[PDB]
């Protein structure tokens, strides 16, 4: 429980969404 | 420009806890990058001094438990001003720091040591950070009063009067 | 009862008709007045029920706008429940009404809770509920039992809180 | 003594309104 | 001082009331005779609780006159002071010898020898009163009196109190 | 501690009065109007006393510093701790005064002094009007 293992959670990880390209896509929504 | 009060301000650093993890050894290291850590505090000055040198009830318990805390006094007694010190720790999830400022009044006639004065409250709960109860009480009371006003105006709207009976519903 | 000499007839431990020991019960002006008013209105309601058996308005009596209206309701209650043959009861009820420190039941309960939270003697508690003292020493001198038994800070806090609790007329 | 204690009026169902914003590094 | 006590009384019912409604007559007799009375053993009889819960005992016809005597027990709120008691009260009458204070249903008198000399009698005032540097005591003025003694008769109890020490007078 | 103790007892009695008015409003049948007025006035004046006493002792409340117990476990009661910790207002009151300020919207200072003089003038005018007619 205390060891945050990557890419294996029951629920979607907040850090996964932060590192996901959707974050920069929203940041670069003007470029879209 | 609208500013969120720092008392309710809550910082989360998933990358830091993923890389280093939560521990009393690096709790100050975790706090360093937060907005609450003032860059003008003498702790940062001590940090650059250490970096340059390398390149070139429970208060007494936590006092005697750790040697880095010792090094914190012997590096902090020389510099007076705003400094960050640990308040208490219960593992493996709860840490609180003690936000105090020091004025080493070495004047003649004062037999006391350096003056220590509180400035703020900071609570590290899990990976989150929390920072007046008077405001809480007044806010709760005023919202209660607003709801009471709404209820009473609605009830008075429901009220109907006749001279021959009095007031009825 | 300067030295708490209550005698056999008024011992702290009372033997009831059930044979079990009970704490002696003392009521101040407010508690006694409320109890006697409740008993009188209950007796009036029982009398009305009996009369209806042989053969709404009661809510206005307990809730009084003013002292004079309360006294008028008291006179009507005595006329309809006592018969006017008992002048001593009328005098006692008038003395209770004129010098009742507290009119509302909730405030009287607050006073009782404040006075008996410390666990003082029922005599002292009833005396404090009857007497309003500005300073702790004034109460201590006027109540010799309270001497040596309650700290002055606690007595001052209790007296100030009781004075604040008094409902404005 | 104490005429009656207060009934527990806890509201855990209250969602709270803590503002969260300084999460990005 | 208000207290709750257990009381009993012997009541004689006349033979002419011997019918199915005897309990009602006993209740009326009890209420009409007991309430408002004064007994030196228990002070003034102020009120009786739980009127519907009146306890009764079987009759015992007296051998001389035929009146049935009953023993009735109940719980009552009564008033009685003690030596050294301090009570607030209302000034009734003003005199040169002292004053009289009504407390509850009783009267406590204080003689001029029992107050400090700072309180001086003013007769020209309307009404005449006692005036001092700080405290003024007159009709309808709340006054604290330390009761020193009580005299008990069949129908009443008189009291004598003193205010000779400090923290006494007007509140 | 004395000031916070008085605040505690007064707020406790205020909460008791709130519980009262609650369990006499929760009945399916509405009582008489007069009892409702009495309860309203008593509870509302009690709220006034709460406000005044909280005003009186601001310094004692401010001086106090909040700290969790060493014996209190946060691992199991972190939800309870966060429940009392949070202080942000309910949103509806927030946009309420936001729309209020939107509607309201050296110049401000001289309007302020003009309001001062209007207030003083109105007070004096009504004192004169009261003195004009004998009300005793």
């Amino acid at each position: 429980k205390g060891a945050v293992g990557p890419n294996n959670f029951i629920w979607p990880a907040e850090d996964a969404l932060r590192r996901g390209m959707l974050a920069m896509a929203s940041l670069h929504s003007k470029e879209l | 420009m609208n500013v969120t009060p720092l008392d309710e301000l809550q910082w989360k650093s998933p990358e830091w806890i993923q890389v280093f993890g939560l521990r009393t050894e690096n709790v100050l290291d975790y706090f360093a990058e937060s907005p609450f850590f003032d860059k003008t505090s003498n702790n940062q000055v001590i940090k650059m001094q250490r970096q340059f040198s390398q390149l070139n009830p429970a208060r007494r318990q936590i006092l005697f438990k750790y040697p880095m805390y010792m090094q914190l006094e012997e590096e902090l007694m020389k510099l007076d001003g705003t400094e960050y010190v640990l308040s208490s720790v219960r593992e493996p999830d709860f840490w609180v720091i003690r936000k105090q400022r020091r004025t080493n009044n070495s004047g003649v006639g004062s037999a006391k040591g350096p003056e220590i004065i509180p400035l703020q409250d900071y609570y590290i709960i899990g990976a989150n950070i929390y920072q007046t109860i008077f405001k809480i009480v007044q806010s709760r009371l005023m919202s209660t009063s607003y709801h009471l006003n709404s209820t009473l105006e609605s009830l008075y709207d429901l009220i109907e009067f006749q001279p021959s009976q009095g007031v009825h519903y | 009862a300067a030295t708490l000499q209550l005698g056999q007839e008024f011992q702290l431990k009372q033997i009831n008709h059930q044979g079990e020991e009970e704490e002696l019960i003392a009521l101040n002006l407010s508690e006694a007045r409320l109890v006697i008013k409740e008993a009188l209105v209950e007796r009036r309601r029982a009398f009305k029920r009996s009369q209806k058996k042989h053969k709404a308005d009661d809510d206005d009596f307990m809730h009084s706008e003013t002292r004079e209206k309360e006294l008028e309701s008291i006179d009507v209650l005595l006329e309809q429940t006592t018969g006017g043959n008992n002048k001593d009861l009328k005098n006692t009820m008038q003395y209770l009404t004129n010098f009742s420190r507290f009119r509302d039941q909730e405030t009287v309960g607050a006073v009782i809770q404040l006075l008996k939270s410390t666990g003082l003697h029922p005599f002292e508690v009833a005396q404090l509920g009857s007497l309003a003292c500005d300073t702790a020493d004034e109460a201590k001198t006027l109540i010799p039992s309270l001497n040596n038994k309650i700290s002055d800070d606690e007595l001052e806090r209790i007296l100030k809180e009781l004075s604040n609790l008094e409902t404005l007329y | 003594p104490s005429y009656s204690p207060t009934s527990p009026s806890y509201s855990p169902t209250s969602p709270s309104y803590s503002p969260t914003s300084p999460s990005y590094s | 001082m208000f207290f709750i006590k257990d009381l009993s009384l012997n009541i004689t019912l006349h033979p002419s009331f011997f019918g199915p409604r005897m309990k009602q007559y006993l209740k009326t007799k009890l209420l009409e005779e007991v309430e408002g009375s004064c007994t030196g053993k228990f002070g003034y009889i102020l009120c009786v609780l739980d009127y519907d819960n009146i306890d009764i005992q079987r009759g015992r016809i007296l051998p001389t006159d035929g009146s049935a005597e009953f023993n009735v027990k109940y719980r009552a709120v009564v008033f009685k002071p003690f030596k050294g008691e301090v009570v607030d009260g209302t000034v009734v009458s003003c005199s040169q010898h002292g004053f009289e204070v009504q407390v509850g249903p009783m009267k406590v008198f204080v003689t001029k020898h029992l107050m400090p000399q700072d309180l001086t009698f003013n007769a020209g005032s309307n009404p005449p009163s006692y005036q001092s540097s700080e405290d003024v005591i007159t009709i309808k003025s709340r006054i604290r009196v330390k009761i020193e003694g009580c005299i008990s008769q069949v129908s009443s109890i008189h009291a004598i109190g003193s205010i000779k020490e400090d923290y006494l007078g007007a509140i | 501690g004395q000031a916070l103790d008085a605040v505690r007892m007064r707020l406790a009695q205020l909460t008791h009065s709130l519980r009262r008015i609650r369990d006499e409003m929760s009945k399916a049948e509405l009582p008489q109007w007069y009892t409702l007025q009495s309860q309203l006035n008593v509870t509302l004046s009690q709220l006034v006393s709460v406000t005044s006493t909280l005003q009186h002792f601001q310094e004692t409340l401010d001086s106090t510093v909040v700290y969790p117990l060493p014996k209190f476990p946060t691992t199991s009661h972190e939800s309870l701790v966060t429940t009392l910790l949070r202080k942000k207002n309910i949103p509806e009151v927030d946009e309420w005064m936001k729309y209020v300020r939107e509607t309201s919207g050296e110049e401000i200072e001289k309007l302020l002094q003009q309001d001062r003089e209007i207030t003083n003038w109105a007070r004096t005018t009504f004192r004169n009007e009261y003195g004009k007619h004998d009300f005793k």
